[PDB]
RNA sequence: UCCUCCUAAAGAGUAACGGAGGAGCACGAAGGUUGGCUAAUCCUGGUCGGACAUCAGGAGGUUAGUGCAAUGGCAUAAGCC
RNA sequence: AGGGCUACACACGUGCUACAAUGGCGCAUACAAAGAGAAGCGACCUCGCGAGAGCAAGCGGACCUCAUAAAGUGCGUCGUAGUCCGGAUUGGAGUCUGCAACUCGACUCCAUGAAGUCGGAAUCGCUAGUAAUCGUGGAUCAGAAUGCCACGGUGAAUACGU
């Protein structure tokens, strides 16, 4: 790579709130504090109609 | 500072600041405050890291944002597919709950079109 | 290199098994992932650009090369030579860093995000998708940003055909719909 | 709308006219001038031509319809535009 | 007055108030050299983005390009950096 | 019997609500007048976030009920933002009256959160308990007022002059 014009590129730590933590090279500068991550996004865990309704409010 | 999906706003109050999800309002913003155990008053920026998550995990019990924006797109749909009157005046862009047409009705016909 | 080094351990194996190929050399491979940024708005303000290439700079961590018009087009004002974009090209060991980070962080953030769109290859095996708000890369700060601003992202693969693209990508467990 | 408790209008002419249309098969339109009836769920797949001031208009009952009111399938007013 | 093509009869040249177009410059790089490079157009996929911007791949194979007419050239490029 | 008088490219009149900080929101807490009520007004209690519901006193009334007056005042917050301004529109779920709320009711709850940042030419009302502003009641009426009729609270500016 060419050297003096490229962004800063160092290890940093992303902590999830589930719990998850991974080491990535980022640009970011500081730690994260991710609030989701592949592991517990609804959609990547797997987590994601007259006549009823109207028998349950008519009754009878 | 990420909930639902968006940023809450961080100088506000957290009772105003929840109210930038589309699906909690004022009602809903007290409830989920109270049943996340923090004060109205206090700003997003000085909550922390378990209690924004906490305040997450109440608005999980809500239909909020894209799905709720769902939802909504799904019961006009049903409608203007339906060919019922209200599905009409949605279709129309009319105002839909037996409001005056004859003058008024502005916000649903957006501004005049001169003839 | 977590992603290289799974693409070896582990993915090679299974699309072996699963197609069959007479050769390693055989299993597709993840050659390049291109980030390109459709500057228009530049034609008036160069800051504009600038800024786009700061963005492109902190997401992949590569200073971006700036693309300019390659003939003169009336439609969208602008003449032969002017820039109007930029680009970078991810190789390697920076490929599979963006590749994992885009799969683990930045997809997650994706407003509404309710799975990629698995048509979205070119015919050959190649992946491109869309993203529409650079905030959802962690290296972007919120409270700095000036523009909202996306950008594409295109996935060339050494695969023959889209199916086997589909197989590759998926083996790392993408959020194809 | 109708309070809960008393449960869904519909007229006691057209559930006769349902329930028999039912029992024999799947008869022709019912002609029915009782708009502010209920469509319930056993007048699915019966055609109910519905009066709207001057016509009955054929409507082909669905599930989706189950719930509302005849009325809203048979308009009252023909607007077209002004100025066409 | 000058340039290009045809008339012009397969060397050169060849007339008419014959048939068609151009010039009266530009450029210290658009000159020299060394190293490198390869077009048009279409299809598919891709944030805004659309018939047409930028990105990726494919088809194509010079149908591009040449500071300015036309003809003859040009890939070993005379074309692009 | 059902539909229409409730239509909707558009033009005008009369209003309501606003565009905020002399304000909004939350908590607490003062001070009215006038009126209506028997197929009516309906307390207390219980249920419900609420509209309401169930039970059930009292009252043909200076007695009972409608029926916390609001502005105000104190405390706190918001800090000039299309906002904690505004509350139109639309989705969902309800209540009540009424044989019956689709066309075409009022009200409630959750969500939504438009225009609007003080209005071109023009133009209206008002000389004092008036204007302005704030609530309250009544007729019509099963239900259905921002209209009409009526009632108090706070409470100005200015009139040289012709
Ligand atoms: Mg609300
Ligand atoms: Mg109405
Ligand atoms: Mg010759
Ligand atoms: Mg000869
Ligand atoms: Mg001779
Ligand atoms: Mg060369
Ligand atoms: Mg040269
Ligand atoms: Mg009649
Ligand atoms: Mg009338
Ligand atoms: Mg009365
Ligand atoms: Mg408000
Ligand atoms: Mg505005
Ligand atoms: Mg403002
Ligand atoms: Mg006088
Ligand atoms: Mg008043
Ligand atoms: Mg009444
Ligand atoms: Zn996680």
């Amino acid at each position: 790579m060419k050297k003096d014009i490229h962004p800063k590129y160092e290890e940093i730590t992303a902590s999830c709130s589930c719990g998850n933590v991974m080491k990535i090279r980022s640009t970011v500068g500081h730690d994260l504090n991710l609030d989701v991550c592949s592991k517990c996004h609804p959609f990547f865990t797997g987590k994601q109609g007259r006549v009823d309704r109207f028998n349950k409010r008519f009754n009878i | 500072a990420r909930i639902a999906g968006i940023n809450i706003p961080d100088h506000k109050h957290a009772v105003i600041a929840l109210t930038s999800i589309y699906g909690v309002g004022k009602t809903r913003s007290k409830a989920i405050l109270a049943a996340a155990g923090i004060a109205e008053d206090v700003k997003i920026s000085e909550l922390s890291e378990g209690q924004i998550d906490t305040l997450r995990d109440e608005v999980a019990k809500f239909v909020v944002e894209g799905d709720l924006r769902r939802e909504i797109s799904m019961s006009i749909k049903r409608l203007m597919d339906l060919g019922c009157y209200r599905g009409l005046r949605h279709r129309r862009g009319l105002p839909v709950r037996g409001q005056r047409t004859k003058t008024n009705a502005r916000t649903r016909k957006g501004p005049r079109k001169p003839i | 290199a977590k992603l290289h080094d799974y693409y070896k351990d582990e993915v090679v194996k299974k699309l072996m098994t699963e197609f069959n190929y007479n050769s390693v050399m055989q299993v597709p491979r993840v050659e390049k992932i291109t980030l390109n940024m459709g500057v228009g708005e530049a034609i008036a303000d160069k800051k504009l650009l600038d800024n786009a290439a700061a963005d492109l700079a902190a997401i992949s961590g590569q200073k971006p090369l700036i693309t300019k018009a390659r003939k003169s087009v009336a439609g969208f004002k602008i003449r032969q030579g002017y820039p109007i974009g930029c680009k970078v090209t991810l190789r390697g060991e920076r490929m599979w860093e963006f590749f994992e980070r885009l799969i683990t962080i930045a997809v997650p953030r994706i407003r509404d995000f309710r799975g990629l769109s698995a048509k979205s290859f070119d015919g050959r095996g190649n992946y491109s998708m869309g993203v529409r708000e650079q905030i959802i890369f962690p290296e972007i700060d919120y409270d700095k940003v000036d523009r909202v601003r996306g950008l594409d992202i295109t996935i060339t693969t050494t695969a023959k055909s889209d199916e086997e693209g589909r197989a590759l990508l998926a083996a790392f467990d993408f959020p194809f719909r | 709308p109708r309070s809960l408790k008393k449960g869904p209008f519909i007229d006691l002419h057209l559930l006769k006219k349902v329930e028999k249309a039912v029992e024999s098969g799947d008869k022709k339109p019912l002609r029915t001038w009782s708009r502010r009836s209920t469509i319930f769920p056993n007048m699915i797949g019966l055609t109910i031509a519905v009066h709207n001031g001057r016509q009955h208009v054929p409507v082909f009952v669905t599930d989706e319809m189950v719930g509302h009111k005849l009325g809203e399938f048979a308009p009252t007013r023909t607007y077209r535009g002004h100025a066409a």
